[PDB]
């Protein structure tokens, strides 16, 4: 980019300038929770008082009597997870070094022909 | 006086019988071991139930034996022992209670030598299946030349109890004290023959079962627990994988899309 602008909304979406939460409850109601309603959430001790919007759910069978596990604003942190981004991010760079290898070898392939062109006008200089 | 007869390998052997020396002095039945699935919220009061479930019990029975010498008496106890151990679980009952049977496997229980020719002993059965069944399926005929039904089965005093139907909308009366269910393990058969597309539906549970192929009068369609065949060929894709439970008591049945339909119900009721 080039502008000024495309670069300002670009930097306000390359930080997080608010606390990373993630929430986390152990719900054993009657009522099912499906993956898109929006509950609302009252928790007086730990001061919660909002809407909560569903991110992640692990239920159980419905004959199996354990509770169900329900995720809101991402997901914790987790090794797992960072093994995979550092995977994903190998995997780049190594199809970014491939690229580049033969991107080098054409550069290398594009100077013969320019090095033709300069030893033919010398010849028809002379 | 009393007995206990075991059914082992398709044959019914009564334990006085087998061993002269060795008589049943009483018998005993745990009592269904109720637990209920609490689940507890800290702070709140109590539990919350879950579905009450029934454990595994005990049958007992108190006998003594009675041999002629000590050799005797040693090998009466190799040979009750040898009776009794088997690698699979058999059936039992009792002269009490004849007309109800438990699926049981037995438990070490040491003879007691109270002198050099007799020896108490308390034979235990775990009984598995948390709950016990008739010794007769529904298709056996409620007749006294059976001998097979008995007082205490919840029969009911006020009409008739069969199990075979030759029209579209009937009442199957199951005496359980359990819903049977396929899915529990339960022992269920429904043999239907009949002309048309078929749907099979209780009422009173509010299930359905649906078929859909015609079927031809020749043709026998069998529901054996959660398996429907034609003519023994399993045509599960062709169905809803619907499945028909029977509640206690009566259940009011209708079955739509066939013509001349002969519809039986084959199942052991389930006690406790």
């Amino acid at each position: 980019i080039t502008n000024n602008d495309d670069l300002l909304i670009f930097a306000k979406k390359q930080i997080l300038d608010v606390p990373e939460t993630a929430l986390t409850i152990a719900y054993k109601g009657k009522e099912p929770v499906s993956e898109r309603d929006v509950w609302y959430f009252i928790h007086e001790p730990m001061g919660f008082e909002t809407e909560v919007k569903v991110t992640k759910i692990k239920s159980s069978h419905p004959w199996s009597k354990k509770f169900q596990e329900i995720g809101f604003s991402n997901s914790r942190r987790d090794m797992v997870r960072i093994q995979t981004q550092i995977a994903n991010q190998v995997k780049k760079a190594s199809v970014d070094t491939n690229k580049i290898n033969s991107f080098s070898s054409i550069a290398m392939n594009a100077y013969d022909s320019r090095i033709l062109t300069e030893v033919v006008g010398v010849v028809d200089g002379d | 006086m009393s007995d206990l007869f075991l059914e082992l390998n398709g044959k019914v052997h009564s334990l006085s019988e087998t061993f002269p020396g060795l008589s049943v002095q009483e018998v005993s039945r745990q009592s269904p071991q109720l637990s209920m699935e609490t689940a507890e919220i800290a702070g709140t009061d109590g539990v919350i139930p879950g579905m009450t479930q029934f454990k595994p019990f005990i049958f007992s029975a108190k006998c003594n034996l009675q041999a002629l010498d000590i050799p005797d008496y040693h090998l009466a106890v190799r040979e009750i022992y040898e009776f009794l151990f088997q690698r699979d679980s058999y059936y039992i009952w009792s002269d009490q209670m004849p007309g109800i049977r438990y699926e049981v496997h037995p438990k070490p229980v040491d003879f007691s030598r109270e002198s050099d020719r007799v020896g108490l002993l308390t034979i235990e059965f775990d009984v598995f299946k948390g709950y016990a069944e008739s010794r007769g399926t529904s298709l056996d005929p409620m007749t006294f030349e059976v001998d097979l039904w008995q007082m205490g089965m919840n029969l009911s005093n006020r009409d008739d109890l069969f199990y075979v139907f030759r029209e579209n909308t009937f009442r199957v009366y199951n005496a359980g004290s359990d819903r049977v269910n396929p899915l529990m393990r339960h022992e269920l058969d429904i043999a239907m023959t009949a002309n048309g597309t078929p749907t099979i539906h209780n009422l009173t549970t509010g299930e359905s079962f649906e078929y859909r192929k015609e079927l031809q009068k020749t043709d026998v369609l069998l529901l054996n627990n959660i398996y429907p065949l034609v003519n023994n060929r399993r045509v599960g894709k062709d169905t809803n994988h619907g499945i028909i439970t029977l509640e206690k008591g009566w259940n009011d049945f209708e079955i739509k899309g066939v013509t001349d339909v002969t519809i039986a119900f084959n199942f052991p009721f389930i006690y406790r």
